[PDB]
């Protein structure tokens, strides 16, 4: 067991409630830079490599001109960090709590939650004993995208061409 | 349903009551809607992943695609919003009224 | 002259021969003295666990067979 | 285990030297000596100030194309399909799209730094 | 063609770069649908056993089925040898 | 919803093939052209009854196919085969390029002995 | 014994560090009609000891306007990615056998990006901020040319593993297959590396230190390692990428020493660069790969997309 | 903006609201509502101001969100049933959110604000479009997952929105706040029918469609964004006032005119499922819609307000650009009830 993909998730948990509090553009952007390498572990333990790699490497770049808008248009004379502002501390420690109610929980009892029941037990017993030979499953259907889904290269093409134009547009100011 | 599954859906929603509760930037607002995003590639990679769903894989990069389209969108309008008053802040998207 | 270089990038080769061949010497040494087994794919992983399985001795590198099935 | 391992004991190896840079030497420290540098004068303003980005069209565009190059990188495996004359309309179907949207911001001065 | 040329003249001289890359772009979009190897692409990677080619049950009206891998009956890969 | 069935732990006892994965990957092309026949039926029992409890006697029967095969190499070309999948053995993929003067042996040996 | 293993790629990685830092001192005195370090010791060997010793007894300090919280960690950042960036590299066994030995690659430069960032936006200094936006500006250019460059070059191998690598090189090199983009790479490792003429995150001339203008002792020193380590890092993976070399399994020494041969050929390059030409500047970078090596690379890209398909050569997928 | 470009947007935003009415797969319905907004977002930015790029901003917000939800409604039902196909959902949580996503999108109360403060922020044919194609969309959703929507939220949020937006159009005076909360009051009409019949549902939208494109053509027509600016036309062009007196009575449900058959068939329709209570409190809501639609009616055509000197050179000119199908539009807009049994087409 080793819980290693539970405690990851709990990680991921934590920087979500870090940069939902939100204490100023970068500290967010570094919470979640930090989510997304995690998740990129939980999804790699899990069987996706090029996935887990794919978004991490996706939401790196993004976080890479979220830090240079931020540093020309979100940035005040004092930026706010989680201890900074009362209330921006505030919603850290209740979220940071509530993750913690919540896993206590669950590892003590069966926790049914008000929205899904969640049962208590191993990440690894809910796998597969079924495995695959000489092709990873997810690559190949990942590859089918050119083979398949060729409605899907369609759209996608389109809407970036199209949100390159768009972007120009909106920027174009008078 | 296993707790992993448990951790997700907490931190998208998480994620969606930081955008709904503003606080001064509207930058701060765009990264937890890009955390929300997150959240749900990771779900939806975690569901195809387990039930061997082969021809799903390719479902969250266009979700990925779409994410960034929407990310794009979101700093146009920042700079747009910025250029006009000299601050990102969500108070000054006030003339317009209800 | 020019040969004075050679002493330092002489130094710095030397550094850099050392993490190749110390990997290949403890490949080695940890599998039996034969390469260590490359299992890209979940057949190639059962192929490892059937070795251990069959030795007898919970290592895939000690390897059997006209002799031990009879 | 042995990806985990690695990036702890280098994560390990960098925090121990960062202990060893602030502990070993004698420290001295005065109000000047921390003070900000501006080339021996002080600083006009503050550094927390805003600070113009005259390429801030082009980061969007870097964000498209990155998503771009996400959509591409599967190629390898793709070639291995038997539908190669789909999977290769297909693939250069999204490098045309590519290269035009490049060629339209290009020609509309998106690529010209703001003045 | 004479407008032509001047154009890609000027192009040379101008924009060597944008030239070499169109022309590399265009080369890449023709030639496949002319190259008679493309085909044998395509059999070679239809021929790649990645599974277990799964037998069938014989019922007696299958001569062109093999009952041994080595028999005369079934695809042959001799094409694939001498290339 | 009904109780599972599960053959019990004595008509599971087999023969084992106690040869590793080297020793399997030489004598591969020559055991696949050797033991066509119980390995097709098994493979079409397993996809047929889609049950790994309808099919235990043809696994039984491949077992025996297999060491039959083992036995028959064993007791004509044990040397040249030892060399082949000793040098088998040693890359780390288990490469065929690597061993083709050892294989040549052993495809010698066995086409004259067998 | 594994260990074991970390360690002997690890300080190996940083001796060579600083002795490049001592090779390149005397390869650019020599090439600008000096002498470089001969006096600390035979031939100035002693010179990256001194200057370690020297780094890390003196006093650092924290400037009093810094956030020390990522001010402590972007050295740490970029000192552990710069050693973690050599695990997956086989020489020719690597340490940790990734199947998807280059997307680590790509993610692990692209997390080290953000050590520089942190670094100049937490030192709260005006030539720090300034230093920080050029390496924004830097990563966007580099990052989407290296991304299709990759692409293209390792689609002509047939996998995303450096092992793989190694064997489609057995014959001929991907230098003779692809050498556009074998330049065109080159081009963009010397941007992603911040060295010579884009060495603009740091420029001496234009700015006073860059990004690390308020770091001092051991926390420069750090960043100074981590950017020797992957300058050879970067000119040992472009050795595999295009200068592939032959691999006896039963003797694997001559591999290692042929690629460490062409990985010294490729750092020694890096330095005569920086030693002949001038700097760029970061916006005329932006418009170098942008507006020249992007519209060739897409095309070259179709062309290596198009090419093992419509000549029946496409690579093995295992 | 160049007509191109702009043209290519407009084809985009029918593109992406087409692949939502024609996609089985719940992954290209996202897809086809984030290629919607994409494009739909310039097109309120196009003439570019203060007001619009806000406008712009908070519209693209309120979407983004109600993507965000729906996409993890989606993921929720694929995680309890294994299904892309778009039909009744399998969990009542993942339900629930599509249902919010959705209501949110459309500007149900109580996810309203958006639809007044957007209509008066961009102007006459951004409004048109945005109500039209934004209405007609995410309805379409609705309607192919009707037979899983929970009667009581759904019936909720429509009596909301017919509050709400009688409130609002009675306290407004300008005249696109004013076709917003009408805009809200018809949406609720319209989702509330939805649970029990979908084709009188669509028969709302495209009577409420066609009222909206008469009305908000001839505002185009009249150039008025104000009452006061409305008060003018009189004096211009009378014609224009009294069509608009007539299409105002239309859309407040006055019998023999085509607005009363939405409303007439719908309580017919919900009181066929026992329920009394529900229509009647509807139909005595619109008496509010009715009430600022009359307030309208009074300051443009039955009376004559004050007018201004320049009037006479405005006189003297003519309009030049023409917008085809209005007559088509005041026609279908007022003189429809005798064709009432069409329906049965229409279903
Ligand atoms: C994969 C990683 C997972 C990590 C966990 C999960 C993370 C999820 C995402 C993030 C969510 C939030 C998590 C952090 C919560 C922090 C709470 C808090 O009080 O924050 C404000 C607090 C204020 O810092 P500051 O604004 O720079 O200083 C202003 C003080 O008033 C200045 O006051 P002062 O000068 O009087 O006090 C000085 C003191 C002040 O130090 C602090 O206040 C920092 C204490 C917390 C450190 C992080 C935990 O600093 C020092 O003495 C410097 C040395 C100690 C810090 C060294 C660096 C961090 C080591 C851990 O800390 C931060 O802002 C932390 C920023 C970094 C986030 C956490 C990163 C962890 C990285 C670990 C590995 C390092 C190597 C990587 C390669
Ligand atoms: C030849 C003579 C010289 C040129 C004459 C003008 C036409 C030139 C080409 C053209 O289309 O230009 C307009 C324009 C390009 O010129 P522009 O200078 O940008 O025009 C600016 C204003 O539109 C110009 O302002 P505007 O006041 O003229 O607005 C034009 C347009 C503004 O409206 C639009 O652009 C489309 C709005 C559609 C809203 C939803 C309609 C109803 C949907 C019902 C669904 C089922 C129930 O239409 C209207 O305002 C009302 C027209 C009727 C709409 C309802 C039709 C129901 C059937 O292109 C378009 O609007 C797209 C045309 C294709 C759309 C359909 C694609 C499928
Ligand atoms: C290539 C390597 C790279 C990494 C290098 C990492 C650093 C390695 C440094 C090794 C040598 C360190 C020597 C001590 C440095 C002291 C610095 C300093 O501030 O000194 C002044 C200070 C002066 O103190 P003070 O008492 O005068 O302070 C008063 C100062 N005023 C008046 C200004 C306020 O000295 C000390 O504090 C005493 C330090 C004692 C030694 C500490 C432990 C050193 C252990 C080194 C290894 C020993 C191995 C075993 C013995 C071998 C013998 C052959
Ligand atoms: C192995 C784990 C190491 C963890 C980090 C420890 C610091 C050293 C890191 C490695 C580098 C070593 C370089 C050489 C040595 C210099 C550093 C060093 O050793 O400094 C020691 C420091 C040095 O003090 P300093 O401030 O003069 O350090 C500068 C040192 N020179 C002069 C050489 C530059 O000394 C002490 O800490 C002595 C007191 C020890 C006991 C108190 C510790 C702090 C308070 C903790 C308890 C608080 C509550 C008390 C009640 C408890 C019960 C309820
Ligand atoms: C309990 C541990 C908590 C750790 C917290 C910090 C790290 C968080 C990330 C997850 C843990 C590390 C990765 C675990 C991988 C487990 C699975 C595994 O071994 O797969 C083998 C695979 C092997 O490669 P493969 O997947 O291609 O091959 C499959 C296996 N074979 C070879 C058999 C076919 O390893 C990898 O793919 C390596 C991926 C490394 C990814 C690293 C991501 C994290 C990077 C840092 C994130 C945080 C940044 C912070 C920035 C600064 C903030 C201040
Ligand atoms: C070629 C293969 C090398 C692989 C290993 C690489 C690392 C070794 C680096 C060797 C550099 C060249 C050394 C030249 C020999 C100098 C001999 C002598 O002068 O130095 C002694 C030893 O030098 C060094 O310590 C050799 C070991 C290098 C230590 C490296 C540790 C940190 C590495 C970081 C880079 C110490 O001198 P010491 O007697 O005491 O002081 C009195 C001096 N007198 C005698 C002249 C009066
Ligand atoms: C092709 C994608 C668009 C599909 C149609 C969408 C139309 C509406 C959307 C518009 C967005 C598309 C923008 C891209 C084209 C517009 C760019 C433009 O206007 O100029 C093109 C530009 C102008 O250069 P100059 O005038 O010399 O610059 C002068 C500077 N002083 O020149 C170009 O044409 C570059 C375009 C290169 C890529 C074009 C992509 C289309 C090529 C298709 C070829 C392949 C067809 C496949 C057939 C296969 C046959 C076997
Ligand atoms: C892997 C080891 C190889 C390493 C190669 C190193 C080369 C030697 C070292 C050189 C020093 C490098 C430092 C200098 C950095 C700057 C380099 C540089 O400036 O080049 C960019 C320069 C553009 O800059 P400007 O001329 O100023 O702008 C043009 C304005 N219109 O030129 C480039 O863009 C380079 C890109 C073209 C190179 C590729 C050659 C293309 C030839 C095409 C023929 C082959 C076609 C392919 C197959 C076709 C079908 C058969
Ligand atoms: C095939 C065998 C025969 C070989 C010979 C064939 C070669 C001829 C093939 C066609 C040649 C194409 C020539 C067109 C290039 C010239 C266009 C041009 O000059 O544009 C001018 C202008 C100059 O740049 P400035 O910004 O003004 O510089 C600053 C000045 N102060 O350039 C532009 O405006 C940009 C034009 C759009 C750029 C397009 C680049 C992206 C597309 C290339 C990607 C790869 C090709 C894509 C697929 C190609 C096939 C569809
Ligand atoms: C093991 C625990 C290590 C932590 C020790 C705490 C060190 C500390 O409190 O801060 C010191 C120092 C900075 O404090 P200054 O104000 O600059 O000067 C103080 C000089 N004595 O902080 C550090 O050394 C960084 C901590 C090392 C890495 C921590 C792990 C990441």
């Amino acid at each position: 067991t080793m819980y290693i993909a539970f405690i990851l998730s709990t990680i991921f948990v934590i920087g979500f409630v870090g940069f939902s509090s939100k204490p100023s553009p970068i500290y967010g952007g570094l919470g979640l830079i930090v989510s997304g390498g995690v998740g990129c572990g939980i999804v790699l333990n899990f069987g996706g490599s090029f996935l887990g790699l794919m978004v991490f490497l996706i939401y790196l770049g993004g976080m890479l001109v979220v830090f240079g808008y931020t540093t020309a248009m979100a940035t005040e004379m004092y930026p706010e960090v989680w201890v900074s502002n009362k209330t921006v501390f505030g919603a850290f420690v209740s979220g940071l709590m509530m993750e913690f109610c919540m896993v206590y929980y669950a590892l003590k009892e069966e926790e049914v939650e008000i929205i899904f029941k969640f049962n208590g037990l191993g990440d690894w017993v809910i796998y597969d004993t079924g495995d695959s030979g000489f092709f990873s499953e997810e690559a190949m259907g990942i590859a089918a995208l050119y083979s398949y889904g060729t409605w899907l290269v369609i759209v996608t093409g389109w809407s970036l061409l199209i949100g390159v134009v768009v972007i120009m547009e909106i920027t174009r100011g008078n | 349903m296993p707790l992993v599954y448990m951790n997700i859906i907490m931190a998208f929603a998480i994620a969606l009551a930081g955008l709904l509760m503003y606080r001064s930037h509207l930058m701060s607002s765009l990264l937890c809607l890009e955390g929300m995003m997150l959240s749900l590639f990771i779900m939806s990679t975690l569901i195809i992943l387990n039930t061997h769903f082969t021809l799903a894989n390719m479902m969250p990069i266009i979700l990925l695609v779409f994410a960034a389209c929407e990310a794009a969108l979101g700093l146009s309008l920042l700079v747009m919003v910025s250029n006009t008053y000299g601050t990102d802040y969500v108070q000054n998207l006030n003339l317009l009224q209800c | 002259m020019w040969f004075e270089i050679l002493p330092g990038i002489a130094v710095m080769a030397a550094c850099l021969f050392i993490p190749g061949m110390a990997t290949a010497h403890i490949h080695k040494f940890t599998n039996g003295g034969k390469e260590k087994r490359v299992a890209h794919f979940s057949y190639q992983w059962n192929l490892m666990e059937r070795d251990r399985c069959i030795s007898g001795v919970n290592r895939y590198h000690v390897t059997k067979g006209l002799e031990n099935i009879d | 285990m042995n990806i985990m391992l690695t990036l702890l004991t280098n994560v390990t190896l960098a925090s121990l030297l960062v202990l060893i840079a602030f502990w070993l030497p004698q420290l001295n420290a005065y109000s000047e000596k921390t003070s900000p540098y501006e080339c021996g004068f002080d600083p006009m303003g503050s550094a927390r100030l805003p600070f113009s980005m005259k390429f801030f069209l082009v980061a969007i565009t870097f964000l498209l194309f990155d998503l771009e190059i996400a959509l591409l990188l599967p190629l390898p495996w793709a070639s291995q399909t038997n539908n190669l004359k789909t999977m290769l309309t297909m693939a250069l179907f999204l490098l045309i799209l590519l290269a035009a949207s490049l060629a339209y911001e290009w020609t509309q001065k998106g690529l010209e730094w703001a003045e | 063609a004479g407008r032509i040329a001047s154009f890609l003249k000027n192009a040379w001289a101008k924009e060597p770069v944008l030239v070499a890359s169109f022309a590399i772009g265009g080369l890449a979009i023709i030639l496949p649908s002319l190259s008679p190897y493309t085909n044998y692409a395509i059999r070679i990677n239809r021929a790649t056993p990645y599974n277990y080619p799964v037998p069938l049950r014989d019922d007696g009206n299958m001569p062109d089925v093999p009952s041994h891998p080595q028999d005369p009956q079934g695809p042959s890969l001799e094409w694939l040898k001498n290339l | 919803p009904g109780i599972v069935e599960l053959p019990t732990l004595e008509d599971l006892k087999v023969q084992e093939v106690k040869v590793s994965s080297s020793v399997l990957k030489a004598a591969a092309h020559h055991y696949g052209a050797q033991c066509d026949k119980p390995n097709k039926e098994f493979m079409l029992c397993r996809w047929e009854e889609k049950d790994p409890r309808r099919c235990l006697e043809e696994g039984k029967l491949v077992n025996q196919c297999a060491l039959d095969f083992f036995r028959q190499i064993k007791r004509h070309c044990a040397e040249p085969f030892t060399e082949y999948w000793t040098c088998i053995d040693y890359s780390g993929l288990q490469l065929f390029r690597h061993c083709r003067k050892q294989q040549a042996k052993f495809d010698e040996c066995v086409l004259d002995k067998l | 014994m594994f260990m074991i293993n970390i360690l002997s790629l690890i300080i190996p990685i940083l001796l060579a560090v600083a002795f490049l830092t001592l090779v390149e001192r005397k390869v650019l005195g020599y090439m600008q009609l000096r002498k470089g370090p001969n006096v600390v010791g035979p031939y100035g060997l002693l010179q990256p000891i001194a200057d370690a010793l020297k780094l890390f007894t003196k006093e650092p300090l924290r400037p009093a306007t810094s956030s020390i919280s990522m001010f402590i960690i972007a050295p740490i950042l970029a000192l552990s990615l710069a050693l973690t960036m050599w695990v997956p590299l086989p020489m020719p066994y690597p340490l940790i056998n990734m199947n998807l030995g280059v997307l680590f690659m790509l993610a692990m430069s692209s997390l080290a990006v953000y050590s520089i960032l942190w670094s100049g936006w937490a030192s709260n200094s005006k030539y720090a901020l300034i230093g920080a936006l050029r390496a924004v500006a830097q990563t966007i250019s580099y990052e989407v040319t290296l991304a299709i460059i990759l692409l293209s070059v390792l689609l002509m191998n047939g996998s995303y593993t450096l092992s793989t690598l190694i064997t489609t090189q057995e014959h001929i090199w991907m230098i003779f297959t692809s050498w556009p983009l074998a330049m065109m790479w080159f081009i963009s490792t010397l941007a992603e590396t911040n060295r010579a003429p884009f060495d603009l995150t740091e420029g001496e001339s234009e700015l006073v230190s860059g990004f690390n203008v308020e770091y001092a002792a051991g926390p420069f020193a750090m960043f100074f390692m981590a950017e020797y380590a992957n300058i050879i890092m970067m000119n040992a993976f472009t050795a595999i990428l295009f200068l592939g070399a032959s691999h006896d399994p039963h003797t694997p020494e001559l591999y290692t020493i042929n690629f460490v041969l062409k990985t010294l050929a490729l750092t020694i390059t890096f330095l005569w660069i920086r030693a002949s030409y001038p700097r760029f500047r970061y916006d005329q970078l932006m418009h170098l790969l942008w507006k020249s090596f992007l519209p060739l690379t897409l095309a070259l890209c179709m062309w290596h997309i198009s090419l093992p398909i419509m000549t029946a050569s496409i690579p093995p997928q295992s | 903006m160049n007509p191109i470009i702009y043209t290519t947007l407009i084809m985009t935003v029918m593109s992406g609201t087409m692949l939502v009415m024609i996609s089985s797969h719940w992954l290209l319905i996202w897809i086809g509502f984030e290629m919607n907004l994409l494009a739909m977002i310039p097109v309120l930015m196009k003439n570019f101001n203060p007001r619009a790029t806000e406008a712009a901003t908070k519209y693209f917000l309120t979407q983004a969100t109600a993507s965000m939800m729906l996409m993890m409604a989606i993921i929720i039902n694929l995680l309890y049933s294994g299904q892309w196909t778009i039909t009744k959902m399998f969990n009542p949580v993942a339900m629930t959110m599509m249902t919010m996503a959705l209501a949110m999108k459309l500007g149900l109360s109580p996810f309203h604000f958006w639809v007044p403060e957007v209509t008066q922020g961009i102007s006459l044919q951004a409004g048109l479009l945005l109500l039209t194609w934004q209405k007609l969309a995410p309805l379409s959703v609705l309607c192919q997952i009707s037979q899983s929507i929970n009667p009581n939220l759904m019936l909720t949020m429509a009596m909301l929105s017919i509050l709400i937006g009688g409130w609002g159009g009675l306290n407004q005076t300008q005249l696109r706040k004013i076709m917003a909360y009408s805009s809200i009051a018809h949406m609720g009409w319209m989702t509330a029918v939805l649970p029990y019949n979908t084709t009188m549902t669509i028969l709302n939208l495209l009577i409420y469609i066609t009222m909206t494109l008469a009305m908000f053509m001839l505002l185009i027509h009249s150039s008025a964004t104000t009452t006061l600016s409305l008060s003018h036309t009189w004096n211009k062009m009378p014609v224009i006032t009294s069509l608009m007196m007539v299409t105002l009575l239309s859309m407040g449900g006055l019998p023999p005119l085509s607005g009363f058959m939405p409303k007439w068939m719908i309580i017919q329709e919900m009181t066929k499922n026992e329920s009394i209570i529900m229509p009647t409190l509807m139909a005595m809501t619109a008496l509010l819609n009715l009430y600022f639609y009359m307030r309208l009616a009074y300051s443009s055509s039955l009376t004559m307000f004050p007018s201004t000197n320049n009037m006479k050179m405005k006189w003297q000119f003519e309009h030049t650009k023409q917008m085809k199908l209005l007559p088509t539009m005041i026609v279908l807009s007022t003189l429809v009830l005798p064709m009432t049994p069409a329906l049965s087409s229409l279903n």
